[PDB]
RNA sequence: GGGACGGGUGAAACAGGAUGAUCCCGCCGAGACCGCCGGCCGCGCAGGCGCCUGCCAAGACCGCCUCUGUCAAUCAAGGGCGAAGGCCGGGGGCUAGAAGGCGAUCAGACACCACCGUAUUCCCGGCCGUAAACGGUGCCGCCCCGCGGCCGGCGCGCGCGU
């Protein structure tokens, strides 16, 4: 019953894909599409589509500090022949949360709801872990439950503050910078020892239906 | 292939794809797509190498069809690839076959430059229940 | 009679405790009577490390391991080795 | 999107596939569950106890030149709680899975292995009142070699370290 076709990528055509202007090396690669028949059209069918790309490849140079966070982006806008694309979701890699993990401390995971002022609601993930003081004569680090409240409450204080309201290229630069996690250590290292502190990842949840004025913010670079 | 049906040529860099392997204890895949995964370009496993079941996670089998992978996605105009290495994962067993290391030896092999790499196994924060029972599987 | 101290398992301060399943046979066991190994390994196996370092684009990458917990029930764990039978003397040794 | 096998086993064979399967990605629905941290850690009368946020009441321990003044210990009868399975009446329906069915193995296999699958597993109200319900050691009280580890609270000392 089996039947042969014929090959399918002799009527296929290449497009490029672009990233915003808040990183250096902004050709992410190509993608491929069927040429327009009936009604299937290539700048519709590749409008809505994903790409994760790793930070280090983005922004040249840092490997030891860029290549364990990767986001993603969405296209929302064909012209030119060219394929733009906005913000969609950052991540961190699997072997540097496996590796953040070690028995006899404690581990604190929170989220928060945070909207914008562009209409985009957000859920950030924000993880850290006890360390050991310097002179500690048990070999457990353990602490107690007050502590625990305190730095909860102060990861919360921090994270309302820097981001409690701000635009999408404002936090997209503060995500490929460190400082939220600058800020979040620094605060927490107050109340006591801080092995790791960082964002595991952010969610879009919901967004404006139209992103054209933000798209065409977000893709020249002096703008920003 | 005429030339548009392929990818542009240009000095800034080369031709990216992601590859994605399934070291299972069953079966092998080897399966290339595009940045995205809504594209696909070239599609092999390790059960149409071999006649013996047992044989198809088999390493062997597993190069051959590396092997005819490159060859076709090369004659489509990809040069370089990123890895997705998985498992069965999902309550399962959650450690690699013995058709994965080949696959990436012979990718490595066949002239085909590497990006990144990643373990892409599914995992949960959470468990519906396996089976075989309180006791397991007795023999 | 009594042959163990521990009666096979760690259990103070408690009555009941959460149940694991073994990795092997998928049999349910107690959380404090499994037997339980940390590893860490490389994704690559070393042989070809070298072949995939010379094959990379990227400058200066690092190859990623494999961060996992393995559990084990009795009867598996001395079937594959990863626990033996000890003399009497010697069953009160705990150092690894 | 792509085009020929896939699943499963010690090895195989039943169920799936050109009506496009397996594989990749995205969205949608529902119901369970709470991972790595997680322990000669801890809480609870025992049975038992692990997502975020908030609310309600409770409890042992330590510290004290606060109060009362024997108000106590243990217990037939009686009362209350009590894993899992099971039952009655209502809800819900995803995983697994007694009964049942089917493929293998065997001399036979109505069993162990593979696959499908009903009750059940989840919630409310209520019965039942059993377990290797084990530290197989009843409760209250006194004396008692030496060394060490962990948890909670308080005090002393200094060169100020959890
Ligand atoms: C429970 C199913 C039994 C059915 N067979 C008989 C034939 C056979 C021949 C083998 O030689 C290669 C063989 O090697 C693994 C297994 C079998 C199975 C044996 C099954 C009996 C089962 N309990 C007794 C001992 C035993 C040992 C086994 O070796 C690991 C085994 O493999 C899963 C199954 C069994
Ligand atoms: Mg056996
Ligand atoms: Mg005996
Ligand atoms: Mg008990
Ligand atoms: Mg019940
Ligand atoms: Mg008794
Ligand atoms: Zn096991």
């Amino acid at each position: 019953t089996q039947r042969k076709n014929p090959d399918p990528y002799l009527k296929k055509e290449w497009y490029p894909v672009i990233a915003p202007a808040h990183f250096k090396s902004r050709h992410i690669g190509q993608t491929p599409v069927t040429k327009t028949a009936g009604l299937r059209v290539a700048t519709d069918v590749i409008n809505h589509r994903v790409y994760e790309v790793n930070l280090g490849d983005l922004n040249p140079g840092a490997e030891d500090l860029n290549g364990n966070t990767k986001f993603y982006l969405q296209t929302q806008l064909v012209s030119d022949g060219k394929c733009l694309t906005n913000f969609h979701g950052m991540d961190i890699t699997r072997h540097k949360y496996g590796s953040l993990f070690r028995k006899g401390c404690d581990c604190i995971d929170v989220f928060m709801d945070i909207p914008t002022t562009d209409g985009y609601l957000l859920r950030v993930f924000v993880i850290a872990f006890t360390d050991r003081f310097r002179f500690q004569r048990r070999k457990n680090c353990h602490v107690k439950g007050r502590v625990i409240r305190m730095m909860r409450a102060g990861i919360y204080e921090t994270l309302h503050n820097e981001l409690g309201k701000v635009s999408i290229p404002v936090l997209v630069t503060k995500l490929s910078n460190f400082e939220v996690n600058a800020k979040l250590t620094e605060a927490l290292q107050k109340i006591t020892m801080c092995r790791d502190v960082m964002i595991r990842r952010v969610k879009v949840v919901k967004r404006p239906r139209n992103t054209m004025e933000l798209l065409s913010t977000m893709h020249d670079s002096n703008q920003v | 292939y005429a030339p548009e049906n392929l990818p542009a040529k240009n000095n800034n860099s080369e031709a990216f794809a992601v590859c994605h392997i399934y070291a299972g204890k069953n079966d092998t895949f080897i399966h290339v797509t595009d940045l995205s995964g809504r594209e696909t370009i070239g599609r092999v496993s390790g059960g149409m190498k071999v006649k013996r079941h047992c044989d198809e996670p088999s390493a062997y089998a597993a190069m051959q069809a590396t092997q005819d992978l490159i060859e076709i996605i090369t004659d489509r105009g990809i040069t370089a690839v990123h890895i997705k290495i998985r498992a069965d994962g999902g309550t399962g067993k959650r450690v690699y076959g013995q058709g994965g290391s080949a696959a990436i030896r012979a990718l490595v092999r066949g002239g085909i430059k590497i990006g990144r790499i990643e373990d892409s196994t599914p995992i949960p924060t959470d468990r519906t229940r396996h089976k075989g029972g309180r006791r397991g599987r007795r023999l | 009679p009594v042959k163990r101290r521990n009666n096979g398992r760690s259990k103070y301060n408690c009555g009941h405790t959460n149940i694991v399943r073994c990795q092997n046979c998928h049999r349910c066991v107690p959380k404090d009577k499994v037997i339980k190994r940390f590893t860490i390994r490389n994704i690559v196996d070393n042989t070809i490390a070298d072949d995939v370092l010379n094959a990379c684009v990227i400058q200066g990458f690092a190859i990623p391991k494999l961060y996992n917990k393995v559990q084990y029930c009795v009867s598996c764990s001395i079937h594959n080795h990863i626990v033996r039978v000890r003399s009497r003397e010697d069953r009160k040794i705990r150092t690894p």
